[PDB]
């Protein structure tokens, strides 16, 4: 979750090592299209998406791509505009990757507001990835091109928490919408 | 029969507010009493016959 | 098949822990059995599992 | 860099399509 209206944050990387030993899931969300592909992506240190400020991206996250063996072009992917949190549930289960969004508009100080906001199903489709590590790409936005060595710079806001199984009973309204939910646990 | 769902009933073509991802609704008894249209975008309730 | 042998098939005769269903792993490594580090080469006591 | 919050009452979402 996170509360940006800049663009920062565009995509994940999901993988076991984050490295060519072992597959990797590479999703990347540009500004007219979602790129999403299963490849033996060779991760750098620190993993960022470069830009020649407009247009013209460099994937700099990786070294090395060659079994390459399942790809998905969405473009509808979790912008939901830009003018504020959008809330995402990743889930990894019998090897289906199931995406959750919800877009709820902030009226109140940096904190998490209360309430209820149900998060709307994405997409889901099956990568058999052991994923067991997980990092946030953000574009730099240097104002001028970098190179791919990491430790860029840095000088030129997300919330991460982790799921578990929970028995819930969840409250419909008359619309249908959710109000109310009871973590029974 | 619709998407296999073969059964009885009665269509009212009430105001329900479906969101694209849900197609089949059930009651308290997990019997679907609404559906949506395969062709259409309207949303039909399944209501037994007297 | 063909008769002076069709070697385009594999099937992972070893692997380190049992795979979970509907999942796929391609990894061609050499899978280390014994202690000492493997160096991607055949050893005696990491082998091909292909 | 890393900070400690908590969720009050949210993360859900729809399980099912129905």
């Amino acid at each position: 979750a996170s509360t940006e209206k800049s663009n920062i944050i565009r995509g994940w990387i999901f993988g076991t090592t984050l490295d060519s030993k072992t597959q990797s899931l590479l999703i990347v969300n540009n500004a007219t299209n979602v790129v999403i592909k299963v490849c033996e992506f060779q991760f750098c240190n620190d993993p960022f998406l470069d830009v020649y400020q407009w247009m013209e991206s460099e994937f700099r996250v990786y070294s090395s791509a060659n079994n390459c063996t399942f790809e998905y072009v969405s473009q509808p992917e979790g912008k939901e505009g830009n003018f504020n949190l959008r809330e995402f549930v990743f889930k990894n289960i019998d090897g289906y990757f199931k995406i959750y969004s919800k877009h709820t508009p902030i009226n109140l100080e940096r904190d998490l507001p209360q309430g209820f906001s149900a998060l709307e199903p994405l997409v889901d489709l099956p990568i058999g990835i052991n994923i067991t590590r997980f990092q946030t790409l953000l574009a730099l936005h240097r104002s001028y091109l970098t190179p791919v060595d990491s430790s860029s710079g840095w000088t030129a806001a997300y919330y991460v928490g982790y799921l578990q199984p929970r028995t819930f009973l969840l409250k419909y309204n008359e619309n249908g919408t959710i109000t109310d939910a009871v973590d029974c646990a | 029969n619709f998407n296999g769902l073969t059964g009885t009933g009665v269509l009212t073509e009430s105001n329900k507010k479906f969101l694209p991802f849900q197609q089949f609704g059930r009651d308290i008894a997990d019997t679907t009493d609404a559906v949506r249209d395969p062709q259409t975008l309207e949303i039909l309730d399944i209501t037994p016959c007297s | 098949s063909k008769p002076s042998g069709n070697y385009n098939y594999l099937y992972r005769l070893l692997r380190k822990s049992k795979l979970k269903p509907f999942e796929r792993d391609i990894s061609t490594e050499i899978y280390q059995a014994g202690n000492k580090p493997c160096n991607g080469v055949a050893g005696p006591n990491c082998y091909s599992p292909l | 860099t890393q900070s400690y919050t908590n969720s009050f009452t949210r993360g859900v979402y729809y399980p099912d399509k129905v």
